[PDB]
């Protein structure tokens, strides 16, 4: 890891390695990579908390491989949960 | 006793972590040094949970056999030089204090406690005021001030370590032919380095880190720090040091500090807006605009 | 020009106004009335290539150090020449006024080297008391800025 | 005590629509809140730059390196010290009003309750934010709370003025949304009379020179064109930044632009 981390253009290869079999849509891949790696949460003097995670939205025409990208993100992530449409409730995405 | 930072008032892990010699010998600023320290603590037989407890509440059996554990294991990692003898003073049912911890508490009390000419005057007045705070701590009646000094020393060493890792990771040290330059222009808590003692602390950290480096050189170092309020750099010259455990064949009158004569020579010849008024002749205050040309002249000055 | 003058005079609103054309401009750089430069001709003639005079009135130069005031004028005289050359090339060839795209390519490389050399000389001589005559920021009526680095 | 936060319908306040179409809380629940704050964004450049710098200082670590100093010197106190001060004040003091404070509060209640009548009669619809006796008791409570800070045993006019100003900033501002135009039955004739009066005023008065409200009333009303709602028409014309300016203690009406 530390050997390959100092190569120039590691970010480009990481982006190119996201969902390789899907063609194009490089901005979606960049957003997915940024969400996967994530930011850094912060706490200022123990009274002001700042979130450190990135949320992504995909609004597009039918037949553009959005669901396959979601499945790839599910597979790659360490902890992943999947839900769809009317199959989820108020307390099914929350505590009951 | 041992070359450990505040052993009797903090944990064992903290003493090994914030030590100049251990950091120089193991490079704790990155991940490899921390992993090596964890491996050492695992080998020695002390659980990682026990090594993080307070010294008073540490397990009695481990404390009793600390000497044998040090003697038989420290040789593998090159830390056999941390064992020494010192002086410990005890007064009644109070607790033991070593000379080293006392001097660090006094230095911490000196450092922190309690239109630009007035700004500098107020700082110098506060520095004068801290003298009586350090003076009071030498009396046996005032022990709360000594405890406050110990806490201040812990915080100050943490800040020095935090700045040093940033300096070392970004390669801010520039290796010129005659000397090595380090100028701190951006970052947090640059208001702690307006005091000469804190800059000497950071310089002692860096020199200790460089002495144990495999690179063999004895070049003097220059450390510069900005103050936004005064718009002045405080610049200090630091002499190189031989490794602590090196033989006595090189031992002599130590390396001589030649920054005073060079600074006077440059100041006399040019109308630079520099202030050489401290008792230590190796510490000067130079205006922001003059820093980049002045140093160039120093490059051709010589004697360094 | 004659058609515009006749049209303006024809209007009853401006029947009694006196209008006279003083100069014709080929290339004009305008910031305000006290800062301008360019190429102008007093009056156009027939069958002779029009004579053009180059004017440059820059009050902005007065607030510079004495060593850099000649450089300001010298580099403006190169900017104007390059712009004229590229405008002539664009005219000959045939959102953006393509007459003046790419004029900076001709004088960029010399300017970088000149700036580097001037910076080196400034670093060498700024603290020399003998050269204290140079690097002096003038005091003028209406000057307010308090600034440190002359080449900047 | 209850501290509540909520968003309006459609997300943003949508100042184009009526207040009654923006707040879904009924009058029953809105009468139990002493202070109501309606929060909006103004999108000013200077404020945006100031907020951006303030937020970036928080993230880059420059926040703490400042804050401790002020907390040290004289301007801020820690959370625990303020907690102890709050409990000491609440368990030690309970102020009382003065005879002059009651007199100053009664007149303010009468004024703020009169204004609502004119607003409701003009807009010919009931107000969404109500003003009741609870709104008088709220101002009394705020006055006594202000007195509590200084451990004073009596509340005086100094505290009454600040309590009144806070109430004006909080609830009277929310009540007085002042719709520029709703295209409702109220001011129905004004839908054309506004343009009529604007044209009559812009043909009478060229881009220079000024007039007076006295004359613009007497002469334009001798022809029986008065509507009793022309007070805000001048301000609406002023909002165009060209039609009208008011100068000289509001007496002088100046034509400034197209
Ligand atoms: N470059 C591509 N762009 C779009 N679809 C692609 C591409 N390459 C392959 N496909 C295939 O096209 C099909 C359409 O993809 P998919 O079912 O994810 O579409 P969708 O409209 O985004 O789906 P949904 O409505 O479930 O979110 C899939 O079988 C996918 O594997």
């Amino acid at each position: 890891f530390r050997k390959i981390s100092r190569d120039r253009g590691i970010i480009d290869k990481i982006i190119s390695s996201m969902a390789p079999s899907i063609y194009g849509h490089r901005d979606i891949k960049t957003a997915v990579a940024c969400s996967l790696f994530g930011g850094v949460p912060k706490n200022v003097n123990g009274k002001h908390s700042i979130r450190g995670d990135i949320n992504v939205l995909l609004l597009g025409d039918p037949g553009t491989a959005k669901s396959q990208i979601l499945k790839y993100v599910e597979k790659t992530a360490h902890r992943a949960v999947f839900a769809t449409g009317q199959g989820a409730s108020a307390v099914g995405l929350t505590a009951s | 006793d041992y070359y450990l930072f505040l052993l009797r008032h903090s944990s064992l892990y903290d003493s090994f972590y914030y030590s100049n010699y251990v950091n120089a010998k193991l490079s704790l600023w990155n991940e490899n040094g921390k992993k090596r320290l964890h491996k050492m603590f695992a080998r020695m037989g002390i659980p990682l949970s026990t090594a993080q407890e307070t010294w008073l509440y540490m397990d009695h059996s481990i404390k009793r056999e600390l000497g044998i554990i040090f003697d038989k294991n420290l040789d593998r990692y090159g830390l056999q030089d941390i064992i020494r003898d010192g002086f410990v003073r005890t007064l009644g049912y109070r607790g033991s204090i070593s000379a080293s911890e006392f001097v660090e508490a006094l230095t911490a009390l000196l450092e922190v406690g309690n239109n630009s000419a007035q700004k500098l005057t107020n700082l110098r007045k506060r520095w004068v005021s801290n003298f009586w705070l350090s003076w009071d701590a030498l009396d046996d009646r005032k022990v709360e001030l000594l405890n406050r000094g110990i806490q201040l020393a812990q915080d100050l060493q943490r800040a020095i370590f935090n700045t040093g890792v940033a300096i070392l990771e970004k390669k801010l040290i520039k290796h010129l032919r005659i000397y090595r330059l380090c100028v701190l222009q951006d970052g947090p808590d640059l208001d702690l380095y307006r005091n000469p003692l804190t800059l000497l602390r950071l310089g002692n950290w860096l020199i200790e880190c460089c002495a144990e480096s495999e690179d063999k050189q004895l070049l003097p170092m220059v450390l510069a720090s900005i103050d936004e309020n005064t718009d002045t750099y405080l610049v200090a010259g630091l002499t190189p040091r031989y490794p602590r455990g090196l033989d006595t064949i090189h031992t002599k009158k130590p390396i001589l500090n030649n920054f005073s004569m060079a600074f006077q020579q440059i100041t006399a010849e040019t109308d630079a807006k520099v202030r050489i008024d401290n008792f230590e002749s190796s510490i000067i205050e130079i205006r922001r605009e003059d820093l980049s040309p002045f140093l160039e002249k120093l490059t051709l000055s010589g004697l360094l | 020009s004659q058609y515009m003058m006749k049209a303006v005079r024809t209007n009853p609103m401006f029947s009694y106004l006196d209008l006279n054309i003083k100069r014709y401009w080929d290339l004009l750089i305008w910031m305000d009335k006290f800062n301008f430069s360019g190429l102008a001709c007093i009056e156009i003639e027939e069958k002779e290539n029009q004579d053009y005079t180059a004017v440059s009135q820059w009050q902005l130069k007065k607030f510079l150090s004495p060593i850099y005031q000649p450089e300001f004028e010298d580099w403006m005289m190169i900017i104007l020449d390059s712009m004229l050359k590229t405008k002539q090339s664009y005219l000959k060839l045939n959102s953006v006024e393509n007459s003046l795209n790419g004029f900076s390519h001709l004088f960029s490389k010399p300017l970088m080297k000149r700036v580097k050399k001037l910076f080196k000389n400034q670093q060498e001589f700024i603290l020399d008391p003998q050269y204290e005559a140079d690097y002096v920021i003038p005091v003028l009526p209406g000057s307010h800025l308090n600034v440190k680095n002359p080449l900047l | 005590s209850v501290l509540a936060a909520a968003n309006p319908i459609y997300g943003r306040y949508d100042d184009l629509k009526s207040p009654g179409d923006n707040i879904d809380f009924q009058t029953t629940i809105l009468s139990r809140f002493d202070m109501i704050f309606i929060v909006k964004d103004d999108h000013n450049e200077e404020r945006d730059i100031s907020i951006a710098n303030h937020v970036i200082n928080i993230h880059t670590g420059n926040a703490n390196a400042m804050q401790n100093q002020q907390e040290e010197n004289g301007s801020e106190i820690s959370i625990e010290k303020m907690k102890r001060y709050i409990t000491y004040c609440r368990l030690k003091c309970a102020p009382r009003l003065s005879p002059q404070a009651a007199e100053k509060l009664s007149s303010n209640f009468v004024t703020i309750r009169k204004q609502l009548l004119i607003n409701e009669l003009e807009s010919t619809e009931r107000s969404s934010i109500p003003i009741t006796i609870r709104q008088l008791e709220a101002i009394i409570r705020i006055t006594e709370s202000l007195a509590k800070l200084e451990l004073s045993p009596i509340a005086q006019e100094r505290h009454v003025d600040e309590a009144i100003r806070l109430f004006q900033a909080s609830t009277m501002d929310a009540a007085s949304q002042d719709p520029i135009g709703g295209l409702n039955q109220a001011s129905g004739t004004s839908l054309s009379e506004i343009r009529r009066f604007e044209q009559e005023l812009k043909r009478r008065l060229p881009i220079g020179w000024s007039t007076s409200y006295q004359t613009l009333r007497r002469e334009f009303v001798d022809t029986h064109r008065f509507s009793q709602l022309a007070l805000d028409k001048a301000l609406y014309a002023l909002e165009k930044h060209e039609t009208i300016q008011l100068r000289h203690q509001g007496q002088n009406i100046y034509r400034s632009g197209v």
